[PDB]
RNA sequence: CCAUCUAUAAUUUUGAAUAAAAAUUUUGCCGUUGCUAUGGC
């Protein structure tokens, strides 16, 4: 049961700018 | 308007070229109407 | 306690707004008062004066906040843009960058307008035409902040990008106009901001641009100048791009007129030591095939003896030959012939090169290597007339 | 912090727009002029035409995508304008139009549940011999 | 392929020093165990 267990198992761009401002 | 203002010899020609290439055209149509 | 109740607050803010039916969403409410004609006006002029506070309310918290609540600011903001359309968001936002007082606010506020138009079409051409006017006059007064003054210039920058041509005349002059006395600004950014401007403005306007050549190509090529001298400026890498960038933009929408001060503009070419060899190889391209090869093999002369000769720059060296070796094997049959005394002067210097050069034997090897195939290139491609008096 | 950023966003705008395959912005001597020359003829073979309709087209569905929002967006509140004013008695002319139109509509798909009128004249013929045995009343 | 020429690395002079400068010439991945060696896939 091991066994089958392992074969399983293998088968906003104004955001970014708005938070540096508050940073400065 | 032709800029002549700080631009030299060559690129007045240039400005003159685009515009009588441009005038042309329609000066030969209106001789041809006349004629 | 004060801040858990405020993460929920906005959280309650956040889910009124949220765009989870015509009668809940409030979106669709706002169009059908619009869309209806018996709505009155002065309703509609409610509308639009209380989303400007509302938007301005939401964008004081964000300017003034905690990451959690930072982010859900976002999200009711991002529920406030969309509240309204375009031809209203325009109306109602515009009168309040003059009214607002904080400079945070009145740069929050630019980004925004520039994002509306992000996704719009040429139904928004009168809009803009609007946008830009009011931008226009703004700039005079936002000269003290140099965050609002560089991003005003950002936004006319894709205005003018996106359907530019379809803008009035007036409008683009104007633009023009603007950057070119912004280019002299000592902050480096308006600089920056200024060039990219002129760059879309001219590839917009064309030859209707020449009227205002004087005030670009003189101006940018000091600017050069200056930049290699700060070599310590934190954004110099950023400058000598927007130079770059600039003579790329004009050498391909005016090259007939460019064709006079090319050399001046090789020369920023050879020694922008901060960009890129691909940016700068690139935009060499450009020039062999948009500019008579006349007149570069003729420049190519008297730029060695000048400046690369002595230069003993590696960067500067190869970019040459990258060009003369262009030009040999594009230039015509009969515009060899013609300028054969020039090219076999410089090639005379060429070969002499050994005396003066500092490097080492295998550079300078290399380099005669590449000398002489093109020197066999140029020397094919001609007749017995010419090549027999200067052998 | 952001005037780098912005200045960034803007020459990274310029790249694309004049230089599409040149990147953004973010030993012996004798090899250093190889490259350079081999730099050359690689950008020159590079096939620049198919990056700007790349880009194009990225862009083109985005907006494609948006307009059919507005469109769908209007449509539903255009109808609920419609809704608010018949209900009012408020009908404009256009308002009285359309629905006008919707009584043709639906009018004319019915007619083909109505089915022909030549069929109903032998349809009630066998109708009536059907119903008079069966229901008799003659007595 | 060989030779040559470069590159990398080491000793040395000015040098507090950086610096230049002549000059010369054990694993694909994961552990344990030393300051090295062997356990799993």
């Amino acid at each position: 049961k091991k066994q089958v267990e392992q074969r399983l198992e293998f088968y906003l761009a104004i955001q970014e700018a708005m938070e540096l401002y508050n940073k400065d | 308007e032709i800029t002549v203002d700080g631009l030299d010899a060559n690129q007045v020609w240039w400005q003159v070229k685009l515009v009588l290439d441009s005038i042309d055209g329609d000066l030969i149509q209106g001789i041809q109407e006349l004629k | 306690e004060f801040l858990t109740f405020m993460n929920n607050t906005f959280e309650f803010i956040n889910k009124i707004t949220e765009e989870t039916d015509v009668r809940r969403n409030l979106r669709l409410k706002v169009y059908s008062v619009l869309l209806d004609e018996t709505s009155d006006k002065k309703l509609i002029r409610n509308i639009r004066e209380e989303f400007g506070t509302l938007l301005e309310g939401v964008l004081f918290f964000i300017n003034s906040v905690t990451t959690e609540i930072k982010e859900i600011l976002f999200k009711v903001l991002g529920n406030v843009l969309q509240i309204l359309p375009v031809d209203e968001f325009v109306n109602a936002v515009l009168p309040l960058l003059s009214t607002s007082t904080n400079e945070d606010i009145r740069y929050h506020l630019t980004l925004v307008i520039g994002s509306k138009f992000e996704l719009e079409g040429s139904e928004a051409i009168p809009i803009v035409n609007n946008v830009m006017k009011v931008l226009l006059d703004r700039m005079p007064l936002e000269s003290k902040s140099v965050v609002i003054s560089q991003v005003i210039l950002n936004t006319m920058t894709a205005l003018v990008s996106k359907y530019g041509k379809k803008l009035e005349g007036s409008i683009l002059t104007q633009a023009l106009t603007l950057a070119t006395e912004k280019v002299s600004s000592d902050m480096t950014e308006v600089k920056i901001s200024s060039l990219a401007l002129i760059t879309n403005c001219v590839q917009v306007l064309g030859v209707k641009s020449i009227a205002f050549y004087p005030k670009i190509v003189p101006p940018s090529i000091k600017l050069f100048d200056a930049s290699l001298a700060d070599s310590s400026n934190p954004l110099k890498e950023q400058l000598q791009v927007a130079i770059l960038l600039l003579f790329a933009g004009l050498i391909k929408r005016i090259p007939s007129f460019l064709m006079s001060n090319i050399l001046d503009v090789l020369h920023v070419i050879y020694f922008s030591r901060e960009v890129d060899s691909s940016i700068r190889l690139s935009v060499i391209s450009l020039i062999i095939e948009n500019i008579d090869l006349k007149e570069v093999l003729k420049v190519l002369f008297r730029i060695w003896s000048t400046e690369i000769a002595t230069s003993n720059d590696t960067v500067a060296v190869s970019l040459f030959l990258s060009t003369l070796e262009s030009t040999v094997e594009n230039i015509d049959k009969k515009s060899a012939t013609s300028q054969s005394p020039i090219f076999f002067k410089l090639l005379l210097s060429l070969f002499e090169f050994r005396s003066i050069s500092s490097f080492d034997n295998n550079t300078i090897s290399r380099i005669e290597a590449s000398v002489h195939e093109i020197s066999n290139s140029y020397v094919l491609k001609m007749n017995d007339k010419v090549f027999r008096p200067l052998f | 912090q952001t005037s780098k950023y912005q200045a960034t966003s803007v020459v990274n705008g310029l790249l694309s727009n004049l230089l599409p395959g040149v990147p953004k912005i973010r030993g012996s001597k004798a090899q250093l002029i190889d490259r350079n020359l081999k730099k050359r003829v690689q950008l020159q073979n590079r096939d620049v035409h198919k990056i700007k309709k790349k880009c194009k087209l990225v862009k083109k569905k985005k907006v494609k995508k948006h307009k059919l929002d507005k469109e769908q967006l209007e449509q539903l509140a255009k109808h609920q304008v419609l809704k608010k004013h018949q209900h009012e008695g408020t009908l404009t002319d256009h308002e009285r139009k359309y629905l006008n139109k919707l009584i043709k509509r639906n009018s004319q798909n019915l007619r083909s549940w109505d089915l022909e009128e030549e069929v109903r004249d032998e349809l009630e013929d066998i109708q009536q011999s059907i119903l008079k045995d069966t229901v008799s009343t003659a007595n």
